[PDB]
RNA sequence: GCGGGGAAAGGAAACAUCUUAGUACCCGCAGGAAGGGAAGCCAACAGGGACCCCCUGAGUAGGGGCGACCGAAAGGGGGAUAGCCCAAACCAAAUCCUCGCGGGACAACCGUGGGGAGAUGUGGGGCUUGGGCCCGGGCAACCGCCGGCGGGCGGUAGCCGAA
RNA sequence: CUCGGCUUAGUUUUGCCGGGGGAACGCGCCGGCCACUGGCCGGCAAGGCUAAGCACGUCCCGAGUCCGAUAGCGCACUAGUA
RNA sequence: UCGUUGCGGGUCCGCUUACCCGCCGCAAGGCGGGGACAGCGGCAGGCGGGCUGUUCGGCUGGGGCGGCACA
RNA sequence: GGCUGACUGGGCCCUUGAACGCAAGGGGCCCAGGCGGGAAACCGGGGCCUAGAGAACGCUCGUGCCCCCACCAGUGGGGGCC
């Protein structure tokens, strides 16, 4: 069985100092060194490797040991390497026209914001909502009729 | 600090000075010339190297001409609500580099747009020079860049027989070297 | 270090603005004799970017440059660099044959002497010569070196 | 599916801001999906770790004749999982395309010759675990190109099937 | 940065287009819900690509507390026909 | 008013290459005139039913005029 | 003749609004603080009594050793409660 990572939910203020933990991204590079390995040996034995991670966690570093040893004693059958198997690339017809080049983009506001929060998304999304009657677009005026509702009743 | 770090100081301020002054003799022509023209070589040629230019067979450069301004607005002639009657004032979300690049993918059918860049301005005139590939022509399908825009395909027995061969061998390296200090 | 706006003020009639003096046929025909004599003995650099590296590395001793580029600001910042570290420069008018002379198939807008083996004393006197015409033209005067 | 242009009716118990709605509709451009995607991020001094989509956060924050109404994001749980290149520093034609011929699984590629691109830089190198530069050691080097030969499996007709 | 406009929950604070102005360079630059100052923290814009996992139904296969010839698609039929 | 808008001279004078207007020429380019004005883009004030959207309350010996018996 | 109670902070009740839901406004009886008139009792929270009266948003003013503004502190500015 291939370990898993397990980092830190990030702690907020509204917590209140609450924690808890998570299945991370992956293997943080910290936690590889310390069993001799780097980000190319460890995707090539199939762990999956965050280059981005800082921290280490001496629980990921013991999984790693573990399942280390049961690989390279032959107990053990390691996944297909964590590394792009295929190259697909399609011929781009009309970028200019469909907004893909670097002035159509920085028009779409993908230089300067996230794909999330640009207008052309939050159009899509609102416009999803609304024609499969999704979560709060089932209603509409959900958010008024709580409110008065909230003041007869709560009186 | 390669020569193209020194072109770029003409559009800088240590250079603007003199640069206008070219510009105001170089407009002259570009203003009487075809609206959509190519050229042999990119006026800013630290810019066009930046976005992808190469001087390989297939890659086009044309200069573009057009007004700047707001997009022409046209005044509804049916009934609309106030807010909806202005005109003045109103504009296009599209900038008119990328109005600039489609209209030089129209006179040369068939070829893709790879980027562009601002020339230079005048009273009524934008000017941009739009970087355009033949995504035919056998120079450009194997350019690492160009392949991005003109397709690529890999088989997967390529990449995956050699990440397994890699795979093999890596461990059986390990095995001799690693195991050892992993299980002490 | 130089401002472009001073040397750049008072370009010369039916010459790109980077043209700072009038180069005769004959002297400019010398210069492109010595980079053929500099290439076949000793060493040369052709190419805007390998000669702009020689001139702020300190190894140049002539400098040519071509006339008849296209879009002049590829080459514009020449004589600027060359006058910031004392080298002395030529124009030549076919950038077609300075890449004759300097062994390429292909033109060169600028090119410099590295190394000029059996011309050495002909650049010496070549200078001399360009070296005259600037003075002519209200400029310094730039050494051999 | 992507980019642009873009209403009104109706609602607000009138109506103009507003909503309807970036909708109907129009113009342009792709794919079998598209678009997005690899930190000038989010956080709060504790840590996450590209992207998209689903559940939630949540009708919460907030916007608004603060009216009608509109309305996230971070975070958590999942599906799936993958990282790379161009330019530049440094070297300077070591490069690529085409065709003839000889060879070479009908391929790539090798030799030879003509032509074309290329010093306005082809190519090498480089891609956050920054790099270039200098020095020393080691290969489990690394990175790409072709898809020939053999085998297996599935689809596009069918066949056998008890009393 | 400033002015006009469209848009956005973005509110002295979203994104963008247009007019005018307009940097710096790794000893630098950017962000941390008004601006600036100091500290601290996180990063490196203005270049390109990227499988998987997600939308759809001309079409194919299966299912049905669906309809049963004034129903069910306009059309069970020489129906987008006369 | 900001930009286009430049070159000389002492805010004013001049110049032409910008720009504009006409003539000739397929075009290349030439001729004449105006001229950094004009025209054009942005912003700002004025006139603006030329055009767009709307509102033109209620009671009431029927409606309207009146009155407010509308607080 | 002497003064400013046309007072500061609060509560309860009546009427508008009958029995019987429901603004604003108005009136009454008080508690505390501090005053004026008067020997004192007592009275004074405008006019002898019943009329002269105005929500939300927005702005402004007064008030508090007052609260908040996005990692921390400070300056300017903004918001909040009465
Ligand atoms: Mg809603
Ligand atoms: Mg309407
Ligand atoms: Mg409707
Ligand atoms: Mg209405
Ligand atoms: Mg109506
Ligand atoms: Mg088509
Ligand atoms: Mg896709
Ligand atoms: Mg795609
Ligand atoms: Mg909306
Ligand atoms: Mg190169
Ligand atoms: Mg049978
Ligand atoms: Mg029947
Ligand atoms: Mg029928
Ligand atoms: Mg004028
Ligand atoms: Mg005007
Ligand atoms: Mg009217
Ligand atoms: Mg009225
Ligand atoms: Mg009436
Ligand atoms: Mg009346
Ligand atoms: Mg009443
Ligand atoms: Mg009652
Ligand atoms: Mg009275
Ligand atoms: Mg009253
Ligand atoms: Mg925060």
């Amino acid at each position: 069985m291939i370990p898993k990572p397990v980092v830190q939910v990030p702690r907020s203020i509204k917590s209140g100092g609450v924690t808890k933990w998570k299945e991370g991204r992956g293997f943080s590079l910290g936690e590889l060194k310390e069993v001799g390995l780097n980000a190319e040996q460890a995707r090539l034995l199939g762990l999956p490797v965050d280059t981005r991670r800082d921290s280490v966690w001496p629980q990921n570093v013991e999984a790693l040991r573990k399942w280390l040893i049961e690989v390279l004693e032959g107990k053990a059958t390691p996944p297909e390497p964590t590394l792009p198997k295929v190259v697909k690339v399609k011929r781009k017809r009309g970028r200019a026209f469909r907004g893909l080049t670097s002035a159509g983009r920085r028009s779409r506001g993908l230089i300067s914001t996230r794909f999330r929060e640009t207008h052309n998304y939050k159009f899509k999304k609102k416009a999803k909502e609304r024609r499969l009657k999704k979560r709060h677009e089932a209603t509409k005026g959900l958010g008024n009729v709580l409110r008065i509702s909230r003041i007869i009743n709560e009186s | 600090p390669s020569a193209y770090q020194y072109m770029a100081m003409w559009y800088r301020k240590v250079g603007r000075e003199v640069h206008e002054r070219l510009m105001r003799s170089v407009l002259i022509k570009w203003r009487k010339e075809p609206a959509i023209v190519r050229v042999e070589r990119p006026f800013r040629l630290e810019r066009a190297r930046k976005l992808g230019y190469k001087p390989k067979q297939g890659v086009v450069v044309a200069r573009v001409r057009l007004i700047r301004g707001p997009f022409n607005r046209r005044r509804p002639d049916s009934g609309r609500r106030p807010k909806r009657m202005g005109v003045y004032g109103i504009t296009a979300w599209k900038s008119w580099r990328q109005v600039a690049e489609e209209r030089a993918a129209r006179k040369f059918p068939g070829l893709e747009v790879l980027n562009s860049y601002w020339v230079a301005d005048d009273g009524i005139y934008r000017y941009f020079e739009v970087i355009l590939i033949d995504c035919n022509q056998p120079t450009i399908q194997r350019d690492p860049l160009y392949s991005g825009i003109c397709g690529r395909e890999v088989p997967r027995r390529r990449l995956a027989r050699r990440l397994r061969e890699r795979q093999r061998k890596l461990i059986e390296h390990l095995k001799k070297t690693l195991l050892p200090k992993l299980k002490g | 270090t130089i401002d472009p706006k001073t040397f750049y003020a008072n370009p010369l009639p039916g010459k790109p603005f980077y043209v700072r003096f009038e180069v005769p046929s004959d002297v400019a025909e010398k210069a492109l004799e010595i980079l053929s004599i500099a290439r076949q003995t000793g060493k040369i650099k052709k190419g805007t970017n390998e000669t702009t590296k020689a001139v702020e590395r300190g190894l140049a001793k002539l400098v040519l440059i071509a006339e008849d580029v296209d879009p002049p600001e590829v080459v514009a910042h020449l004589p600027l660099l060359c006058e910031e570290k004392k080298v002395p420069y030529v124009y030549v008018p076919s950038k077609e044959k300075l890449g004759k002379a300097a062994g390429i198939n292909v033109a060169a807008a600028a090119a410099v002497v590295i190394e000029a083996g059996q011309a050495a004393g002909e650049l010496e006197a070549l200078v001399n010569k360009i070296n005259e015409i600037r003075a002519k033209h209200g400029l310094n005067a730039i050494p051999v070196r």
